[PDB]
């Protein structure tokens, strides 16, 4: 005679056995009785397992997502607050990977000029940047333009996002300003840079965050991000906000990462250096790259630095005494951009090639190549998905199966100057007929 | 990508 | 070198002591052990598994899957044997038939499976899916 194993098992048990489900036949569990339901609902481990298998959340990622989903869910329960979590991602990735699924498209004016120079996706806002000196927001809930921002008196090249809709630029302008979208206006601008501002970057040190721009004047200045309003600094000494300048470098600052006290710079004098914000010098001198560095990673989870060169090759530090760990060669060409993803150490080459390495031990994961060899000129990367672009070419890729999902989305753009994506939104700032447009695309 |  | 188990039905089992230490139960009781509440039919059951996995390492099977095609109470006294011997892998052998015996099949297919009764009244079902 039958026996509801379920039930009779001890607790510890069953769960052992619905580990060993996969999420739809839990679902189903959850409709054959009222204990069944009890004992499922109970657990925060069974969802706290899936979220990570699916990538979705990792161990360091919880506690956070456990926070957000409290904010989102305040009467909810942890169990089923994080299945809410679950089936909400696991459907969005399906729709991400069904070549029968269609994203919705939204098509909304972009720059003065066809080409877009930067692009931010955070809280909401989508923020582009443009050599016709101007700053665009969007808001990527309702899909459409909300308001500009001007100020600069040149092209704007590097601006950085900061929590609660406060921004910070640099432009060839040769100043560096902070802009507050809820105002909708520039509420500081720090002079210094006796060049273009061609990189920058935010970190946050013992509750304090700071502001890094590297310039083409070989140096990078530190600023610290402020708390009528154009209120100007012609001097840096004068300048409340101003920290210093890190001095090392022969030649532009092409590249800045950085995270907490440690930042990690690249140059054209085709070297990178380590400085410990926080003591304002020099740490470490990476030198080994025969060319220009044009992309930088701080790996601060596992205290190393990863570097993209002209050289063609792709070189990892340790941080803990500036030593050369690896040298990655897996590109013919200029290695210009990088990414670090939960899983994957993602690297796109001047000559349409893209590889993807073993975020710990680099081994190598997955490569594409764009099918008309030309130049990768943007890329994001998740550890499920992958989206990069080229002239004529927008590609979406499915890194489970490695299969291309889709080709031809946004096949009419000439150009994808920037591609950033997060859950069911995904964006791009393209170049269509000698204009540009922003693209927002939906996989909810 | 290389400003003015 | 053997050990002899007794089942709760008074049965004694000889068995080669170290094919025995598979239990981390007998393994910690550091030559005749009880096995209080265990069917002998059960624990005979239990045995067998850890003679024939003798030479075996475990950090799905297909003899187990064999072994384990048994009816639902004798499946239910074995995972409880292997849970209380402390024997993992057969406990694991045993929870992955279970799961193997929901995995595909709907509300209804695994009521009628387990013989469970639907308490979810009409209201509580349409809010259920």
């Amino acid at each position: 005679l039958k026996r509801d194993l379920i039930t009779s098992l001890p607790f510890e048990i069953s769960l052992k056995i619905f580990n060993y489900l996969q999420f739809e036949d839990i679902i189903n569990s959850l409709g054959v009785s009222q204990n069944w339901n009890k004992i499922i609902r109970k657990s925060t481990s069974l969802w706290k397992k899936l979220l990570i298998s699916e990538n979705f959340v990792s161990p360091k990622g919880f506690n956070s997502l456990n926070l957000k989903l409290s904010q989102k869910y305040p009467k909810l329960s942890q169990q089923d607050r994080l299945r809410l979590s679950f089936l909400e991602n696991i459907f969005i990735l399906k729709n991400w990977y069904n070549p029968k699924f269609v994203p919705q498209r939204t098509t909304l004016r972009g720059h003065m000029t066809s080409v877009i120079t930067c692009l931010q996706f955070e809280d909401n806002y989508v923020i582009t940047g443009a050599d016709d000196k101007m700053i665009r927001v969007y808001d990527s809930i309702n899909k459409k333009f909300l308001l500009q921002l001007s100020g600069h008196d040149g092209g704007v090249w590097a601006l950085k996002y900061a929590h609660g809709g406060i921004l910070v630029s640099g432009s060839t302008d040769r100043t560096v300003r902070v802009w507050d979208i809820k105002k909708g206006c520039c509420t500081h601008v720090f002079e210094g840079h006796n060049s273009t501002v061609r990189c920058l970057d935010i970190v946050e040190y013992k509750n304090i965050k700071y502001i890094v721009t590297g310039s083409r004047d070989n140096t990078l200045h530190v600023w610290k991000l402020p708390k009528d309003y154009p209120l100007v600094f012609h001097t840096p000494e004068e300048n409340p906000y101003f920290v210093g300048v890190l001095r090392g470098h022969m030649a532009s600052v092409r590249t800045v990462s950085g995270h907490g006290n440690i930042v990690v710079s690249g140059s054209y004098d085709n070297t990178l250096i380590v400085w410990d914000v926080a003591q304002m010098k020099c740490l470490y001198i990476l030198s080994g790259h025969t060319d220009r560095i044009y992309s930088t990673i701080y790996d601060h989870e596992r205290k190393r630095c990863i570097s993209a060169s002209m050289d063609t090759t792709i070189r990892i530090w340790d941080l803990e005494n500036g030593e050369l760990m690896y040298t990655l060669q897996g590109h013919t060409a200029l290695v210009g951009l990088l990414r670090l993803s939960d899983k994957f150490l993602v690297s796109a080459a001047a000559d349409g090639s893209i590889r993807g390495w073993d975020a710990n031990d680099y081994s190598r994961k997955f490569s594409y190549h764009h099918t008309n060899l030309s130049a990768i000129t943007t890329f994001y990367v998740s550890d499920n998905i992958l989206v990069s672009g080229s002239e004529n070419q927008f590609n979406i890729y499915n890194l489970r199966s490695g299969k291309l999902v889709h080709a031809n989305i946004l096949k009419d753009a000439d150009q994808i100057w920037s591609v950033n994506f997060k859950g069911k939104t995904l964006v791009a700032a393209v170049e269509k007929d000698g204009q540009s447009f922003l693209e927002i695309l939906d996989f909810s | 990508l290389t400003p003015p | 070198s053997n050990v002899v188990l007794v089942s709760g039905e008074g049965e004694r089992f000889t068995v080669d002591k170290k094919i025995a230490e598979r239990s981390l139960l007998l393994k910690n009781y550091l030559i005749v052990m009880p096995v209080p509440n265990v069917r002998s039919s059960v624990l005979q059951k239990v045995i067998e598994w850890a003679e024939h996995h003798r030479d075996s390492n475990f950090p799905v099977d297909s003899w187990d899957r064999e072994f384990l095609k048994v009816d639902q109470e004798m499946l239910y006294e074995i995972i409880l044997a292997a849970n209380y011997l402390n024997i993992k892998p057969l406990l694991d052998a045993g929870c992955k038939v279970v799961a193997e015996m929901i995995r595909g099949r709907s509300p209804e297919e695994i009521r009628r499976t387990f013989n469970i009764v639907n308490d979810f009244t009409p209201e509580e079902e349409a809010a259920i899916r």
